[PDB]
């Protein structure tokens, strides 16, 4: 209407809300970072101490998908590069065990 | 990948759970049910249990959006 | 002088000045001998910046093709908008050099509310540089009926839009200056 | 005969089952190994324990019974004596408090 | 559905566009056509491919599925402006002030009303009265000074030039990243021009046009701000030297244009 | 053995707490003074955009705010819901205490951010501003005549820029060509 014919060939500047969208979006998949947690956990169903070396070469596989993700746009498309894949899981850690916890089906965790 | 794909990759997933837990069933059976204490992870339920991890990953993958 | 210019350029002018939603653009008229004009842009529009770039198009366009510069061939809003504005005024006044024997031309705009198909072509001699409105006889829509005809089609077609212009151009930088094909 | 003595006295019976109370009867030292009691009531009565003293007692599983302290006499002087929620309001209300 | 075409017209309408006659024509025929298949949606879906009769007028389903709405809308203001929209079809003025008015001393929220009663106060063209009307208005309103926006566009189509650009600025700000509409400033100060103009407009101007690498028309435009604005003959040949190397600057991508427009 | 008859209740407060979230988001669920809100908040934005403002925009605008802000002061001169969302946490906590490891109240106070996060796929869940403006406003005003010579300034570092950038403007047209 008013500057109708504006017709923005391409929006402005990275935007925080985009910027948290994609966040949440990590944030959604450390979710799923720690169903598939106590998933192998179950797979196993070991407590065993290598339970959070599993879970260390999950979130291994998780900064390897947001790689996946490339697009060469590390930084590009993805405002920054490294802290990204700094994803500060520690809580969901707990959450995957947690995970892990209900993994316990068979006979683990008590 | 593919978002109707991607559901269906998240059911074969609990689906592998679910095979698992019949599976695990079974292993703890011969355990101690049969009192055969050998039963050891299954070949075939460790190479599923693998299969199922890298089903989650492609389904979060796709999960992305 | 007696001139009969293919208004089909002012047909799709007007065309869009519905399509516009019902919306009054800026057109242009001009030739080494009158044959068809160019709606200037889309509304209120002509910037010193825009209107004197229209001059620089003109100059090159109409060097690109020997004419002679007249005027303008725009479009107001008013449901039967006829008399002209400031704008229109220094208009015809600047285009008074450019040409000898300053005219005018009017057409109905009802279409606000309303999605008409009536030959409007009507003409005001601008007479001493005042738009004084010659004998309705000189008033007419030459073939009003495969006037009205075109104006139909182009407007179930769509064509408002078929055609382009530097301001086009303006409004999408890659865009054609006039889309000088049959469109 | 002290040495040897009978079981009775200022005697009570609390729970003695009319037509019903030797029905399993119990009454004894441990002991001094003999019932005691009166069938034409049952009412407690033995005989033939040492002298001193000795506690007694009168049970079967009905309701009403009990023991008694027994002091003999050489002399036969007869003598004797006798909330989750709570704890989950608890929790709540400081999780409340922390989340404000 | 069609959830192809559904999410097509999602967009479409999404897109707040207004070339809907014919594209929202057969819009609303597959409404009308697949609603079934539609479902919850079309509780307001079809209405955009519908208020295209708004403008259009096949009035007669308009209508129609317009009260099969004003039931489904249990009876609120929105409805009414519907109803409002239709009177505006129907002619019905002063009957549609009843109304909107009406609805006013009901609910003083949708102006949309009220704008549609200025731009009915001077729809044929009695610009100057509903004009102060619209000033008083946005003096009511608060918002998207777009509304301000339109106004001044016919403020300075009154040649209200002053606050014109002013609000041309205020708005940009609003809008922290007014690429286009740095563009729009610029044009307004040069339809100015000047010396203080000059400097605030090419400003804005060249500022977008770096920022908007493909607005041509910002080329010309902060270009023509510095060679003209403050730059009549009296231009100083410091400062007019200096923006004319820089008009050479200007020209050389112009050569490189007429290059790409070779490509 | 009974290990299930007794675990399923998990879920089932799991999507009892859904239902909490969901139902009680219902719940919750089931103009001058508008307008000067609106107002004061874009006085404030325009604080904060000062920067952008051009200095002769700025300018004028501080003569608006000089007029007001004075002007601007001058115009502008119970636990219910808390307990009622408390005590479902007393009532679950007795039901389950008759549904009685304490797995029950761990699951419990654990699930939470990560079901409710995947539950929804989502999160699931007068005078002090007149007198705040006209000293703000009159503070800001300088600090944003400065901004604004900074927007002015803008135009000059950005004249070099773009001087030469010309040509890579040309050259980025035509890459988005």
């Amino acid at each position: 209407m008013a500057a109708v014919v504006a017709k923005r060939e391409g929006p402005p500047f990275i935007s925080e809300a985009a910027v948290r969208g994609n966040a949440a979006v990590l944030d959604y998949c450390r979710t799923s970072v720690s169903a598939l947690s106590g998933a192998t956990a179950g797979i196993l169903g070991l407590t065993g101490l290598y339970g959070f070396i599993f879970y260390l070469l999950a979130s291994v596989l998780l900064s390897l998908l947001l790689i996946l993700k490339a697009g060469r746009r590390w930084n590009k498309y993805f405002k920054s590069r490294r802290p990204l894949f700094t994803g500060g899981l520690i809580g969901g850690l707990f959450t995957y065990v947690l995970f892990w916890t209900f993994l316990y089906g068979m006979v683990h965790v008590y | 990948m593919a978002p109707s794909l991607w559901k269906g990759l998240v059911g074969i997933g609990l689906f592998a759970l679910a095979h698992a837990a019949f599976s695990a069933a079974q292993h703890r059976s011969y355990m101690r049910l049969t009192e055969k204490e050998d039963e050891s992870l299954p070949i075939d339920i460790v190479l599923q249990t693998l299969l199922a991890f890298a089903v989650t990953c492609y389904g979060i993958v796709h999960i992305a959006g | 002088g007696e001139v009969e210019i293919s208004a089909l350029a002012y047909v799709k002018m007007c065309l869009h000045a519905a399509r516009y939603p019902h919306a009054a653009v800026n057109g242009l008229f001009l030739a080494p001998c009158l044959t068809d004009c160019v709606p200037l842009f889309h509304s209120h529009l002509a910037l010193s910046v825009m209107l004197e770039v229209a001059l620089n198009q003109v100059d090159v366009w109409g060097a690109q093709a020997g004419l002679v510069v007249a005027g303008y061939y725009h479009a107001n809003a008013a449901v039967n908008d006829q008399s002209p504005g400031p704008l229109a005024l220094k208009i015809a006044g600047r285009i008074a050099e450019f040409f000898p024997d300053a005219v005018l031309i009017m057409l109905d705009n009802q279409k606000l509310v309303p999605q008409p198909r009536v030959p409007p072509v009507i003409v005001l001699e601008n007479q001493g540089l005042r738009w004084v409105p010659k004998d309705k006889n000189l008033v007419m829509w030459r073939d009003w009926e495969e006037s009205r005809q075109m104006v139909g089609a182009l407007l179930e077609d769509r064509a408002h839009q078929h055609l382009v212009d530097f301001d086009c151009h303006l409004d999408d930088i890659r865009q054609d200056w006039t889309n000088q094909r049959l469109n | 005969i002290g040495d040897r003595f009978k079981i009775e006295g200022r005697a009570v019976v609390p729970g003695v089952k009319p037509q019903d109370w030797i029905s399993a009867a119990r009454v004894l030292v441990d002991g001094e190994e003999h019932v005691g009691f009166l069938k034409t009531d049952g009412s407690f009565v033995v005989h033939d324990i040492p002298s001193g003293s000795y506690v007694v007692e009168v049970v079967s599983p009905a309701y009403r019974f009990d023991p008694v302290r027994v002091d003999i006499t050489s002399k036969g002087k007869m003598r004797a004596r006798y909330m989750n929620p709570m704890v989950m309001m608890m929790v709540l209300p400081l999780l409340i408090f922390v989340l404000l | 559905t069609w959830e192809e075409m559904r999410d097509k017209m999602r967009k479409w309408r999404e897109e707040n566009s207004r070339n809907s006659e014919q594209i929202v024509e057969v819009g609303e025929e597959l409404i009308n056509e697949y609603a079934s298949k539609l479902g919850d949606d079309i509780w307001i879906i079809y209405e955009q491919v519908m208020i295209a009769a708004l403008d259009y007028g096949r009035d007669d389903l308009a209508l129609f599925c317009l009260q099969e709405l004003r039931r489904q809308f249990p009876g609120s203001h929105r409805v009414k402006r519907l109803t409002g929209m239709r009177f505006e079809a129907m002619e019905r003025y002063d009957d549609a002030i009843q109304l909107y008015d009406r609805i006013l001393q009901e609910d003083p929220t949708n102006t949309a009303a009220r704008k549609r009663k200025i731009a009915i106060r001077k729809a044929q063209g009695k610009n100057v009265e509903a004009i102060r009307e619209l000033n008083e208005y946005l003096e009511q309103f608060v918002g998207d000074q777009e509304a301000w926006h339109e106004l001044a566009e016919l403020y300075i189509n009154e040649h209200d030039y002053a606050k014109a650009a002013f609000c041309l600025e205020e708005l940009m700000m609003t809008n922290p990243h007014n690429h286009l509409y740095c563009q729009q400033y610029a044009e307004v100060k040069y339809t100015q021009g000047g010396l203080e103009n000059l400097e605030l407009s090419r400003k804005y101007f060249a500022q977008a046009l770096k920022l908007n690498n493909r607005n041509m028309r910002a080329l010309f435009g902060l270009y023509m701000s510095a060679s003209h604005i403050a730059s009549n003959p009296k231009a100083s040949a410091k400062t007019k030297k200096d923006n004319m190397k820089y008009a050479s600057w200007a020209a050389s991508q112009i050569n490189r244009a007429y290059q790409f427009a070779g490509r | 053995n009974i290990r299930l008859w007794v675990v399923l209740p998990i879920v089932i407060i799991t999507f009892f707490v859904g239902m909490i979230r969901h139902y009680v988001s219902i719940l919750l669920q089931s103009q001058e003074q508008v307008s000067d809100s609106q107002v004061l908040i874009r006085s404030r934005v325009l604080r904060e955009n000062g920067k952008y403002i051009p200095k002769q925009s700025f300018l004028t605008r501080k003569y608006y705010f000089n007029n007001p802000e004075d002007g601007f002061f001058k115009k502008t001169k119970m636990m219910k819901g808390n307990v009622t969302n408390v005590l479902p946490m007393i009532l679950i906590g007795g039901w389950i205490n008759m549904t009685f490891s304490a797995s029950w109240y761990f699951l419990n106070v654990f699930g939470l951010r990560s079901i409710y996060s995947l539950i929804l796929g989502q999160d699931n869940a007068m005078p002090a501003d007149t007198n705040k403006a006209f000293k703000t406003e009159w503070e800001a005003l300088e600090l944003t005549d400065h901004q604004w010579a900074l927007d002015d300034v803008e135009e000059e570092l950005m004249a070099k820029d773009l001087h030469f950038e010309g040509m890579f403007k040309k050259e980025l047209q035509t890459s988005i060509f």
